């Protein structure tokens, strides 16, 4: 310890880290360390440089050896926290920053970083303490005040949050800016604090007082209407909501709220004044006719003869305009299945009216006029309709009528392809979809749908070629490599599921793992906003970000990818030949076990050689990525070769279980997992949880329990 | 058919809608960056199931030209199914109002490839944009981009 000459080099080591390009810094570390290996801080700086460029445990070893040598030094703890945060190990990083700060209490930047980690780990208790110490360090900046108030708001301590916001706002008697946007957002947040503490009554009074300060006019007026409806101030809500319709008369909730203000509708259902209820909407037709809501919204709650009258005018309205979206609009009305028949019989009559005449029904010939092209969209509606209803014979007959009339229309071929898909014929469905794409080569949408149907038909490579047209093909694995970078969820899912039924497990596991990586990224993307949001002063928005991230893994996409991975991991455990990703014909031969040992050995010899060729192929791919830094080690084969697939299945199950009550399938998979793990008490409870919901007569429940009985009685012998 | 201000929860839905009809994509953090930096500027159109159908990703220019504040449309698209409705035009007018009222934007700007007939016909004709100029090989494929400006006066 303590040398004058080594100090100049020790500092250059640190400065070189800050300036990146860690090669120069390591050059300043090496001469000193070889003859003085026992310096803790020194080993650490060597480590982070070896970590910063990489890779990787080479750094950790120098870091950990240095952190053991200097107990003791905040420098070693700070750097250990750096590489941990870099490697996304947050619980370990946070514990490093608290120790780094305990050894250097005057260094505030550590706390500024610590708050980020504590916000990410959702440690609201310790977060508040940290934000508080930062506020005491620098009460000057408004951001530190908001950060403490928000942290306290998240803990549920609204009163303490109130005092903080109110204390700060009084320290500026002159103003008004400041930002004026920070002020506007702060006030809305303060109004949220009051609402959460003193109730709606006080929050309403406060909101009216801060009206001059709020720049976001929609946020104010919407919050006002919510309050005024709660306090049953209907005449005030009436006018306020009217201001909202003036700005945006396409917002459904506004009409539902205006109806509630008139008392024509309850908070849930519309009761009653059914005559004046329509009358409002008729007056809402005076709200400039550029909005479809006044005519369309009542179609949801209308019934009987008044529905038939209005749905007729509505359908004629969109048919004469030639709107291709006409079915998708009315589509939601089919929830009751009674209106479905009414709409069906109505447009079926539209079909044979245009037969002899050009006018709908019969009595429309008394009002004369005519329409030329309405048969198209009537046929197209009927084509979509019966496909939805599931006729498929009637459906396909109608698209052909539409295609025969106008062969150049893309949408007609989209529906026909769907019908072929519903008919179970995927090959011809794929061809029709590709024909639809050929009709529009500049539209990425129709291209994407085309690749999907190619995927559903298990043509993965043909699909990759198809999407190669619309992707940035510069670097990483082609179009598909770019689709992973852009977090395209649907493709990785459809591609992986395709590989799954082709028994290509390595690639299926690869695609599914990408979905995992996408969600992990989304979960991690909020990190910088634990700082940046308070700099902009978007408090109520930051709150939404925090609450969104809490349930971020509760998604159909993650569920499907996790479920699929576990299913493949089950196969890897069950079948010894699953590791080699055998072809479907080869997979069925070994799964039947009817073949002799002569043919059996032959298949394995092939499967091993083919695996080696894929492994050899993977290396050439890695050499390609490297020469072009962070590479990709698993080009897809590394996952499927796992020593214990049960562990990996267990990892995939982790973020499925918390949401298992609304998705009982997680409990079933859990039962299936621990059944194989020979852990029956933990297997049975999960099976029981899945039995409570949806269970008893459920097919997936009895098949799991049947599987459960087969293994448990196999643990013993008789 | 329900148009409304965009929230955090429907950001991924906007990204999906972008990955479906644009070539021309960003990762979710950049959407997050829009939500935090300019929370009321982005709008969203929604189908009966609550899923994002159309959107407008809007922002104020971080480094304003000459020092005058102005808005910028980074992305806007509608699913092929819901096109020819007025969704985009209505998404634009809501976002435009917010730019002026909250941030005091003196104008708004965007980029369109010269071959996009639907986009140009939307801005120059129905939304009253002016063509400020042409940017050579702006897009990755090398296509030129029209710089469009709508001045508020
Ligand atoms: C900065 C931005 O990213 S620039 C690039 C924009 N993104 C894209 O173009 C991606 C794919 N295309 C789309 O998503 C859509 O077609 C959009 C966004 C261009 C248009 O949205 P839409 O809701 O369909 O159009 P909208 O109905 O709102 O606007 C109306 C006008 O658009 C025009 N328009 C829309 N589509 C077309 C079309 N295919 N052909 C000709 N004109 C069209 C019409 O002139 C219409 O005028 P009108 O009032 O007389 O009917
Ligand atoms: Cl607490
Ligand atoms: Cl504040
Ligand atoms: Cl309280
Ligand atoms: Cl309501
Ligand atoms: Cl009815
Ligand atoms: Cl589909
Ligand atoms: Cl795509
Ligand atoms: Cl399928
Ligand atoms: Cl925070
Ligand atoms: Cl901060
Ligand atoms: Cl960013
Ligand atoms: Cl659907
Ligand atoms: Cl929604
Ligand atoms: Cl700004
Ligand atoms: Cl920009
Ligand atoms: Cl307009
Ligand atoms: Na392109
Ligand atoms: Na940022
Ligand atoms: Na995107």
């Amino acid at each position: 310890q303590l040398s004058p000459k080594e100090i100049t080099l020790f500092r250059t080591a640190l400065k070189c880290y800050e300036t990146k390009q860690y090669k120069k810094g390591l050059k300043a570390i090496e001469p000193l360390l070889e003859r003085h290996p026992e310096h803790g801080e020194s080993l650490a700086i060597k480590g982070i440089l070896l970590h910063s460029l990489g890779n990787t445990k080479e750094g950790y070893d120098n870091v950990r050896l240095g952190l053991r040598n200097d107990v003791g030094s905040g420098v070693c703890w700070h750097i250990f926290g750096l590489i941990s945060r870099a490697d996304k190990d947050y619980v370990q990083a946070a514990k490093c920053y608290i120790n780094a700060h305990k050894l250097e209490k005057n260094n505030s930047s550590l706390l500024r970083d610590l708050a980020l980690l504590q916000s990410q780990l959702r440690q609201y208790k310790a977060l508040a303490d940290t934000r508080n110490a930062l506020l005491q360090d620098n009460p000057g900046v408004r951001a530190n005040w908001s950060a403490l108030a928000v942290a306290q708001f998240l803990r549920g301590e609204y009163a303490s949050a109130y005092k903080i916001v109110d204390a700060f706002e009084s320290t500026i008697n002159q103003g008004v800016p400041v930002d004026t946007q920070e002020e506007s957002e702060a006030m809305l947040f303060m109004n949220l604090v009051i609402l959460k503490k003193d109730g709606v009554e006080d929050a309403y009074k406060h909101l009216l007082s801060i009206e001059k300060k709020v720049l976001d006019r929609v946020a104010f007026l919407e919050t006002r209407a919510e309050y005024e409806l709660y306090l049953s101030k209907m005449e005030e809500a009436k006018s306020t909501i009217y201001l909202l319709l003036d700005r945006n008369p396409d917002n459904h909730q506004y009409y539902y709220n205006l109806q509630r203000a008139y008392g024509y509708e309850d908070a849930s259902g519309k009761v009653l004044d059914s005559a004046e209820w329509l009358n409002l909407y008729s007056q809402l037709a005076k709200r400039y006719p550029k909005s479809e809501c006044p005519t369309r919204l009542p179609l949801e709650k209308l019934e009987g003869d008044e529905f038939l009258t209005h749905v007729d005018l509505y359908l004629r309205k969109k048919l004469k305009r030639g709107i291709p979206s006409v079915f998708v609009d009315v589509k939601s009305l089919y929830k009751d299945t009674k209106k479905c028949k009414v709409v069906e019989d109505l447009v079926s009559k539209y079909a044979s009216s245009l037969s002899t005449t050009n006018k709908f029904s019969e009595d429309d010939d008394n009002s004369q006029i005519e329409i030329p092209t309405t048969l198209l969209w009537t046929y197209y509606f009927l084509a979509q309709h019966f496909d939805h209803v599931g006729e498929l014979e009637k459906a396909e007959k109608y698209v052909d009528l539409a295609i025969d009339h106008t062969p150049t229309l893309v949408e007609l071929f989209m529906t026909k392809a769907r019908i072929s898909k519903h008919k179970g014929e995927l090959q011809t469905a794929m061809e029709i979809m590709d024909h639809a794409r050929k009709l529009d080569l500049q539209d990425r949408f129709i291209n994407g749908k085309c690749a999907k149907y190619m995927l559903r038909n298990d043509e993965n490579e043909l699909a990759a070629k198809t999407v190669s047209l619309f992707t940035r093909n510069e670097a990483v694995g082609g179009a598909v490599g770019d689709l992973a970078d852009m977090q395209c969820l649907w493709y990785m899912l459809e591609d992986g599921k395709s590989f799954a039924r082709q028994k290509k497990f390595a690639l299926a596991l690869k695609r599914f793992s990408t979905v995992f990586k996408i969600f992990d990224t989304w979960a991690d993307d909020q990190f910088d906003f634990h700082f940046f949001a308070f700099r902009k002063g978007s408090l109520r928005t930051y709150l939404d970000l925090m609450s969104w991230e809490d349930s971020v893994y509760d998604d159909p996409s993650f569920r499907e990818a996790a479920q699929g991975s576990i299913e493949i991991y089950f196969a890897l455990f069950d079948l010894p030949f699953a590791k080699y990703s055998p072809k479907l014909p080869d997979f069925e031969k070994l799964s039947s076990g009817e073949i002799n040992e002569e043919e059996e050995k032959k298949i394995y010899k092939k499967l091993k050689k083919d695996l080696s060729k894929r492994l050899e192929r993977a290396e050439k791919l890695k050499e390609a990525d490297k020469s072009r830094k962070y590479d990709e080690d698993p080009l897809g084969e590394n996952l499927v070769a796992t020593s214990e697939p049960l562990k990996e299945a267990q990892k995939c199950l982790e973020k499925l279980l918390p949401y298992g009550d609304k998705n009982p399938s997680a409990y079933i998979l859990a039962a299936q997992l621990y059944t194989r793990l020979k852990n029956f008490d933990t297997a049975s409870k999960y099976l029981e949880q899945a039995k409570v919901i949806l269970g008893q007569n459920d097919p997936t429940v009895i098949s799991t329990e049947k599987f459960y009985n087969s293994i448990k009685t196999q643990s013993n012998a008789a | 058919m329900d148009i409304r201000p965009a929230r955090i929860s429907d950001l991924t839905g906007m990204q999906n809608c972008n990955l479906h009809n644009l070539p021309e994509n960003y990762q979710l953090k950049y959407y997050l960056y829009h939500a935090i930096s300019w929370p009321m500027l982005s709008y969203v159109a929604t189908d009966p199931k609550g899923r994002v159908v159309g959107y407008v990703l809007a922002k104020m220019e971080e480094e304003p030209k000459d020092g005058i504040p102005h808005g910028h449309i980074t992305s806007v698209s509608v699913m092929r199914s819901y096109r020819h409705l007025g969704l985009a035009k209505r998404l634009m007018v809501q976002s435009q109002r917010a730019m002026v009222e909250v941030y005091g934007a003196k104008y708004m700007s965007l980029h369109v490839r010269k071959s996009n007939r639907a986009a140009i016909h939307l801005y120059r004709d129905t939304l009253q944009f002016d063509v400020q100029g042409i940017e050579s090989k702006y897009y990755a494929d090398g296509e030129d981009a029209y710089a469009m400006h709508k001045d508020f006066s």
